[PDB]
RNA sequence: AUAUUGGCGAGAGACCGAUAGCGAACAAGUACAGUGAUGGAAAGAUGAAAAGAACUUUGAAAAGAGAGUGAAAAAGUACGUGAAAUUGUUGAAAGGGAAGGGCAUUUGAUCAGACA
RNA sequence: CGUGGAGGUCAGUGACGAAGCCUAGACCGUAAGGUCGGGUCGAACGGCCUCUAGUGCAGAUCUUGGUGGUAGUAGCAAAUAUUCAAAUGAGAACUUUGAAGACUGAAGUGGGGAAAGGUUCCACGUCAACAGCAGUUGGACGUGGGUUAGUCGAUCCUAAGAGAUGGGGAAGCUCCGUUUCAAAGGCCUGAUUUUAUGCAGGCCACCAUCGAAAGGGAAUCCGGUUAAGAUUCCGGAACCUGG
RNA sequence: AAACUUUCAACAACGGAUCUCUUGGUUCUCGCAUCGAUGAAGAACGCAGCGAAAUGCGAUACGUAAUGUGAAUUGCAGAAUUCCGUGAAUCAUCGAAUCUUUGAACGCACAUUGCGCCCCUUGGUAUUCCAGGGGGCAUGCCUGUUUGAGCGUCAUUU
C-alpha cells in the first residue's frame, strides 16, 4: 500500500482531481490497452488514445463491433467511434461514447512522435 | 434625470444590457445548469439606486 | 466554534405573540426575523458544543499494558481460543507455531505466501479474502471504506525482508518481538491471535 | 490562417509595421461584413493576429532599449528586475558581507575547527 | 440608412474616447471624403454614434456602397 | 454555592480562559521535526559533535 | 403625518455613489463615503464589524497581480526566458 | 529552542451528511432590505446513455389519447426513493344535541396454528 | 429497549434485488420493542462481544418548513355613465373603428418642466405569469429602433458654507487655522539677431481650491421634417467668441 | 334510502420526510516565507461568431509571447491547414508583453468623462491662436548638484 508521503488515499481528494483534472491530463487517463495482437508486436500494454486510430469494444453492448476513433471527447471523458451509432426514433443518426477503457487497440495510427512514446515505454514497432 | 451625468448615463446602459434572457443556447452545453436568468431585473419591481 | 453565532440577533421581548429567541434583524429576505443562537433554531449554534480540549488519549499504568501484552501473549498458545477468536487453525502442526528463521529472509510475497501456506496459515488467508466487505457505515465515504477479517500475525526476531514480503498480503501483519502490539495480540480485546513464530524470535522471549 | 511568431521577427522593422496597417485594414473590411451576416468567425483570428503583430514590434524594441542600458548604473525602472518591494531594497551580498577590519582578523586567527571526536 | 439615401450623412459606430476633431480627420484619411460636420450623440449602450456630412462633392450614398454595407 | 463536608477548591476560571487553552496535539509532530532537524545539524556540522 | 405622508417628500440623495468603492455611500454633504472612507488615505476597517471586513478583503476582487506572486516566487523570481528540447 | 482562527503547499480524522456541516456543496457575501453604518437568504440527485417521445389523432393552444424510447416512464427536464398532515374518486360501515376510550360478548369481514 | 460512529466476529444478507416507505395480514415479549408475509423500491446492510456520543420528543406564546377548519366565506360599493354597431380573433361587457350619451370645464383629466425614476418612449411580434372580472389590450412578454447644438444646460462666477497649505495642539486616528507670528508668485515687453530665451526696467502683492442644471452669465430665429429626435436635423436668415 | 359527517383500504393528489449519495464544510498535523510609488489590495466600465452571470482578460481584452506536451476544441457555426509537425489544444507551464477608468493615487479638481502648465512632434499660410500624436509637472525626508539670502560672520581690496 501507499507507502509514500506525497500521494493520498483520500477519496475526496481523488474524485476531485479526477473531474477537474485538465484536458492534457485526460488524455493519459483515457488510454486503452493494444490488443493481444499488436502488444507482442509493439512490445507494450497500453496507450493514451487518439483519433484516427482503431479499435475493437471488447465490453460493453456494443461487444464485437469495431471501427476507427471518430473523436476524442475528454470533455465528456467519452471516446467516439465512427461506425458505432444510434439510429433515433427520427431515423436520424447519433454517436454512441464508448470508453477507452473498454476498447482495444487494433491498429495505431503512427507519428513521428506516437513511435517515440512507443520507444520510450520500452517497445519496439515492425 | 434628463439631465444626469455621464456616470450615470453609463450605469444605465450597462443596466439596460443585463436586462436580457438567457440566451436560449447556453442551456444546451455539456454539464450546463443555468436554466433561466436568474439575475434579471425589471423598472418596476426593483430600484437600481442610481 | 464561530458558528451559530454570525448573526445580531436580539431578542423582541415579549407581547408581540411571539415566542422570545433572539430574531434576526433587518428585512428584505426571509431569513429575516427568524430564531438566532438558539440550540433549537434553525442554523443555531449547538448545544455544548464540541472541543478541541476533550480527552483523547489515555493514560495506562505502565506495568499493567505489560501485564496486559503478557496475558495477550500467553493465549496466543492456548488452541482453543485462538480456535475461539476466528483463526482458522482447526489443523496446524503445534500451538504456538514454530516456523524455521529461514522465513525471516524471504524476500519475494509469493514466496513467502507458499511458505506460510506449507506451515498452515492456507485456511486462515483464504478466511480474509473470502472477507472483504463495504463498511456498513459512512466510514465507507471517510476512508474507511472496506473491511475484512484478521489473519496470521507472524513475529520474526531479525528483519531480513519478511516484512516487505508478508506486506502485500491480506490480513497478515508482521512484528519483531522487541515489540509486540496489544492491538494486534488480541485485536478487538478479544484473547489470541494465530501468531506464527521464527525460532531466533520465540528464543528471544525469555 | 493567422500570422506566425517567428515568422515576423525576421520580417523587417517597417515590413512589420506595414502589416499591421493592411491588417488593420483587413478587420476593417470584416466588421462590415460581420453585419451583414448570420456569422464571421474568420474575425476572430485577424483580430487574434494584430496582437501577434503589435506584441513582436514591441518586443523588438524593448530589448533593443534594453541592451544599450544593459551595463550600467541605472537604467529604466521597467528594465529594472521586479523581485519584490523588499526584496528589492534587501541588502546587496557586498553590503551585507561586510565585516569589521579587526573582524576578520580574528576571523583569520581563531575559525571554527573540524574536530571531531572517538580517539 | 436613409440618412445615407436622403442626407448624405455617413453614421459611424465610434470611439468613445473620440472628439469632433479625431473623427472628422479620421474619416477623411480613411475613405477619402470631404467632411462638412459632425454631429454625435452617445447612444443609450455606451457607444458614441456619429452623424458625418459630406460636402457637396461626395454622394455618401456611393460611398457606402464602396465601403461594403448597403 | 457552599455545601457538604468537601474541601475549599480554588480553580481560577474567571477569566477568560476558554481562549488561551495550548493542547499539545502536536508533541508527536514535534519530536519527529526536532529528530528530523537534530539530523540535519549532525549531517552539515561535519564529523563535529552537537 | 409621520407615516405615508412624510414618506412623500423622500426623493434627495444623502448618499451618491463612491468613487473608491463604487457603493452609493458618498455622503454629499459630508463628502466622505460612509463605506471605504474615502477620500482618507486608510479605508475604512473596524474590528467589532468583521462581515463587514469579510466582504471587502484580498480575495474578494480580482487580485490583478498578487494572484501570480507565489508562483512567481516558486521559482525564485526568474529573470529570463525558457529555452529548447524535442518531441 | 517559542508563537501562530492569517497567507502559499500538503497529509489526515471513532467529525457533519443538504432543517446538518462555514452564512454559502448551487452565477453566495449572491438575490433581496435600509438614506446609511449594516443586514443578508433560500436553493444539490432523470438514466448507463437523452435514447428528452418520430409518427397518428382530438384541441385555438397547453395539452390529452395512441404510438415510440428504456431495465424501469411505478424515472417524462413538474424528473431517484416519495413518509405525515391534508385532498379526490372508489369500496365497506356507523350516525335522534360532539367524537374518541375500558371490560364483555352477538354479528360481519378476515387470519395463524393444528392435525395426519 | 432503541439510534449515528469505532475495534473484533459471524469467510453474515444483497442487483436471482440491500436500504427505505406502505400494509383494520401472521408471530415473540409485561413493556421499550423484536421477527415474518405481501406491495413499492433501487445499492447498499445486518447478528453477537466490546468501544464511543451532537443518542430517543407531544408540549417549551419552542426553530424551519409544509398543511388545514374558517371558506367559495369576508369581500371586489369612494372619484355622476354609459349605449348601438362593425372590424379583428378559437375566444370580445372590456381591443380597433363609426355612431350616440356624458365628463374634466382652462385653479384641467389640457399643454410642458424641476426633483426621482431609467428605456417605461417608438415599431413589430405576442398572452404562460402580471394588470385582486376579463383580455385579442398594456407601463406585461420576445424582438428591434430611437435622444444630433459655437448660441439650450453643464462648464465659468461667487453665497451661506466647505477645506489644502507654513504652522499650532494631539499617544494617535487626527483637531485648529484660511491669510493665518510664512523668504508663499506672474505680467508686459525689452535685451536676442552666438540662440534660444538667459536678464535689462517697472510694476503686481491678489497667498489655493470646492461650493448654484431656480442666484450672476457673450451669442438664434422662423417654416419644414420623424414610427419615435429637435431652439440640436433640413431649409433660409442671423448672432457671439477666438485667431 | 341518498347527500353530508366520520373510520379503514386501494388508487390517484398535495407536500418533500425518510434511505442511499457528496468535486462541500469542519478539526488536527507537516512544510514554506512571497503585497505595494517597478502603482498593492479594492473599485468601476468594457472584451467572445453566436453571453446574462460565474470564471478570465484589458482597446494586443475568455486573451498576445515563450516553454513542455503531441492532436483537439465541441452547444452550434467555423478554419480547415494543423497532423512523420517550430505543431491542434477553453491543455499544462510561464521567465516575456499588453493592462482602459481608478484606488495609498501623484498637475488641480471631481455629485463634473471638469479645468490648466511645460517639452517634442504634425496639420492648419504660425515662438504667441486652434487641432491631432507622443513625453512630463503631488507631499515629507536623506545624500549630493546648482543658484541664492542674512552688517551671523571672517578676510581682501584701493
Ligand atoms: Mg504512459
Ligand atoms: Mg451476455
Ligand atoms: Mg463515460
Ligand atoms: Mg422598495
Ligand atoms: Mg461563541
Ligand atoms: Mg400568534
Ligand atoms: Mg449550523
Ligand atoms: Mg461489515
Ligand atoms: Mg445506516
Ligand atoms: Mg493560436
Ligand atoms: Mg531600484
Ligand atoms: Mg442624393
Ligand atoms: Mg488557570
Ligand atoms: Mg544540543
Ligand atoms: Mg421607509
Ligand atoms: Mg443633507
Ligand atoms: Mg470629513
Ligand atoms: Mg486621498
Ligand atoms: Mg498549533
Ligand atoms: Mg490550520
Ligand atoms: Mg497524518
Ligand atoms: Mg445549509
Ligand atoms: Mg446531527
Ligand atoms: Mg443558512
Ligand atoms: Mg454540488
Ligand atoms: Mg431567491
Ligand atoms: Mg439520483
Ligand atoms: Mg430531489
Ligand atoms: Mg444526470
Ligand atoms: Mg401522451
Ligand atoms: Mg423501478
Ligand atoms: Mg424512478
Ligand atoms: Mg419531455
Ligand atoms: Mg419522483
Ligand atoms: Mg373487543
Ligand atoms: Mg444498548
Ligand atoms: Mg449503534
Ligand atoms: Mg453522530
Ligand atoms: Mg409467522
Ligand atoms: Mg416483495
Ligand atoms: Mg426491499
Ligand atoms: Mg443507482
Ligand atoms: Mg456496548
Ligand atoms: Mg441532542
Ligand atoms: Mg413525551
Ligand atoms: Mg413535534
Ligand atoms: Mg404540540
Ligand atoms: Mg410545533
Ligand atoms: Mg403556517
Ligand atoms: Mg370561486
Ligand atoms: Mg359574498
Ligand atoms: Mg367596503
Ligand atoms: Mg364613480
Ligand atoms: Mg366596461
Ligand atoms: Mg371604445
Ligand atoms: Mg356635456
Ligand atoms: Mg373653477
Ligand atoms: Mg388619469
Ligand atoms: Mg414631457
Ligand atoms: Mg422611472
Ligand atoms: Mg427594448
Ligand atoms: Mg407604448
Ligand atoms: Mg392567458
Ligand atoms: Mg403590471
Ligand atoms: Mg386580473
Ligand atoms: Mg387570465
Ligand atoms: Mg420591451
Ligand atoms: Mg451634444
Ligand atoms: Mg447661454
Ligand atoms: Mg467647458
Ligand atoms: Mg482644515
Ligand atoms: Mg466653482
Ligand atoms: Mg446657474
Ligand atoms: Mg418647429
Ligand atoms: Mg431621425
Ligand atoms: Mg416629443
Ligand atoms: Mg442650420
Ligand atoms: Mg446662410
Ligand atoms: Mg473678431
Ligand atoms: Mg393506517
Ligand atoms: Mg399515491
Ligand atoms: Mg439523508
Ligand atoms: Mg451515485
Ligand atoms: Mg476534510
Ligand atoms: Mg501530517
Ligand atoms: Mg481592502
Ligand atoms: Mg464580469
Ligand atoms: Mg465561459
Ligand atoms: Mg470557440
Ligand atoms: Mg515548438
Ligand atoms: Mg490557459
Ligand atoms: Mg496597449
Ligand atoms: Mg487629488
Ligand atoms: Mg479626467
Ligand atoms: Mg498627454
Ligand atoms: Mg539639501
Ligand atoms: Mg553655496
Ligand atoms: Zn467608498
Amino acid at each position: 500500500a501507499k507507502q509514500s508521503l506525497d500521494v493520498s488515499s483520500d477519496r475526496r481528494k481523488a474524485r476531485k482531481a479526477y473531474f477537474t483534472a485538465p484536458s492534457s491530463q485526460r488524455r493519459v487517463l483515457l488510454s486503452a490497452p493494444l490488443s493481444k495482437e499488436l502488444r507482442a508486436q509493439y512490445g507494450i500494454k497500453a496507450l493514451p488514445i487518439r483519433r484516427d486510430d482503431e479499435v475493437l469494444v471488447v465490453r460493453g453492448s456494443k461487444k464485437g463491433q469495431e471501427g476507427k476513433i471518430s473523436s476524442v471527447y475528454r470533455l465528456k471523458f467519452a471516446v467516439q467511434v465512427d461506425k458505432v451509432t444510434k439510429e433515433k426514433v427520427n431515423g436520424a443518426s447519433v454517436p454512441i461514447n464508448l470508453h477507452p477503457s473498454k476498447l482495444v487497440i487494433t491498429k495505431l495510427h503512427l507519428d513521428k512522435d506516437r513511435k517515440a512514446l512507443i520507444q520510450r515505454k520500452g517497445g519496439k514497432l515492425e | 434625470a434628463a439631465q444626469k451625468s455621464f456616470r450615470i448615463k453609463q450605469k444605465m446602459a450597462k443596466a439596460k444590457k443585463q436586462n436580457r434572457p438567457l440566451p436560449q443556447w447556453i442551456r444546451l452545453r455539456t454539464n450546463n445548469t443555468i436554466r433561466y436568468n436568474a439575475k434579471r431585473r425589471n423598472w418596476r419591481r426593483t430600484k437600481m439606486n442610481i | 466554534e464561530k458558528a451559530g453565532h454570525q448573526t445580531s440577533a436580539e431578542s423582541w421581548g415579549t407581547g408581540r405573540a411571539v415566542a422570545r429567541i433572539p430574531r434576526v434583524g433587518g428585512g428584505g429576505t426571509g431569513r429575516s426575523g427568524q430564531g438566532a443562537f438558539g440550540n433549537m433554531c434553525r442554523g443555531g449554534r449547538m448545544f455544548a458544543p464540541t472541543k478541541t480540549w476533550r480527552k483523547w488519549n489515555v493514560k495506562v499504568n505502565h506495568n499493567e499494558k505489560r501485564y496486559a501484552t503478557a496475558s495477550a501473549i500467553a493465549a496466543t498458545a492456548v488452541a482453543s481460543l485462538v480456535l475461539a477468536r476466528g483463526h482458522r487453525v482447526e489443523k496446524i502442526p503445534e500451538i504456538p507455531l514454530v516456523v524455521s528463521t529461514d522465513l525471516e529472509s524471504i524476500q519475494k510475497t509469493k514466496e513467502a505466501v507458499a511458505a506460510l501456506k506449507a506451515v498452515g496459515a492456507h485456511s486462515d488467508l483464504l478466511k480474509v479474502l473470502k472477507s472483504k466487505k463495504l463498511r456498513a457505515g459512512k466510514g465507507k465515504y471517510r476512508n474507511r471504506r472496506w473491511t475484512q477479517r484478521r489473519g496470521p500475525l507472524v513475529v520474526y526476531a531479525e528483519d531480513n525482508g519478511i516484512v516487505k514480503a508478508l506486506r502485500n498480503v491480506p490480513g497478515v501483519e508482521t512484528a519483531n518481538v522487541a515489540s509486540l502490539n496489544l492491538l494486534q495480540l488480541a485485536p478487538g480485546a478479544h484473547l489470541g491471535r494465530f501468531v506464527i513464530w521464527t525460532e531466533a524470535a520465540f528464543t528471544k522471549l525469555d | 490562417a493567422g500570422v506566425k511568431a517567428y515568422e515576423l521577427r525576421t520580417k523587417s522593422k517597417e515590413q512589420l509595421a506595414s502589416q499591421l496597417v493592411d491588417l488593420k485594414k483587413e478587420l476593417a473590411e470584416l466588421k462590415v461584413q460581420k453585419l451583414s451576416r448570420p456569422s464571421l468567425p474568420k474575425i476572430k483570428t485577424v483580430r487574434k493576429s494584430i496582437a501577434c503583430v503589435l506584441t513582436v514590434i514591441n518586443e523588438q524594441q524593448r530589448e533593443a532599449v534594453r541592451q544599450l542600458y544593459k551595463g550600467k548604473k541605472y537604467q529604466p525602472k521597467d528594465l529594472r528586475a521586479k523581485k519584490t518591494r523588499a526584496l528589492r531594497r534587501a541588502l546587496t551580498k557586498f553590503e551585507a558581507s561586510q565585516v569589521t577590519e579587526k573582524q576578520r582578523k580574528k576571523q583569520i586567527a581563531f575559525p571554527q575547527r573540524k574536530y571531531a571526536i572517538k580517539a | 440608412m436613409k440618412k445615407v439615401e436622403d442626407g448624405n450623412i455617413l453614421v459611424f459606430q465610434v470611439s468613445m474616447k473620440a472628439n469632433k476633431y479625431q473623427i472628422k480627420k479620421a474619416v477623411k484619411e480613411l475613405y477619402e471624403v470631404d467632411v462638412l460636420k459632425v454631429n454625435t450623440l452617445v447612444r443609450p449602450n455606451g457607444t458614441k454614434k456619429a452623424y458625418v456630412r459630406l460636402t457637396a462633392d461626395y454622394d455618401a450614398l456611393d460611398i457606402a456602397n464602396r465601403i461594403g454595407y448597403i | 454555592a457552599i455545601s457538604k463536608n468537601l474541601p475549599i477548591l480554588k480553580n481560577h476560571f474567571r477569566k477568560h480562559w476558554q481562549e488561551r487553552v495550548k493542547v499539545h496535539f502536536d508533541q508527536a509532530g514535534k519530536k519527529v521535526s526536532r529528530r528530523n532537524a537534530r539530523a540535519t545539524r549532525a549531517a552539515k556540522i561535519a564529523p563535529r559533535p552537537l | 403625518g409621520k407615516g405615508t405622508p412624510s414618506f412623500g417628500k423622500r426623493h434627495n440623495k444623502s448618499h451618491t455613489l463612491c468613487n473608491r468603492c463604487g457603493r452609493r455611500s458618498f455622503h454629499v454633504q459630508k463628502k466622505t463615503c460612509s463605506s471605504c472612507g474615502y477620500p482618507a488615505a486608510k479605508t475604512r476597517s473596524y474590528n467589532w464589524g468583521a462581515k463587514a471586513k469579510r466582504r471587502h478583503t484580498t480575495g474578494t476582487g480580482r487580485m490583478r497581480y498578487l494572484k501570480h506572486v507565489s508562483r512567481r516566487f516558486k521559482n525564485g523570481f526568474q529573470t529570463g526566458s525558457a529555452s529548447k528540447a524535442s518531441a
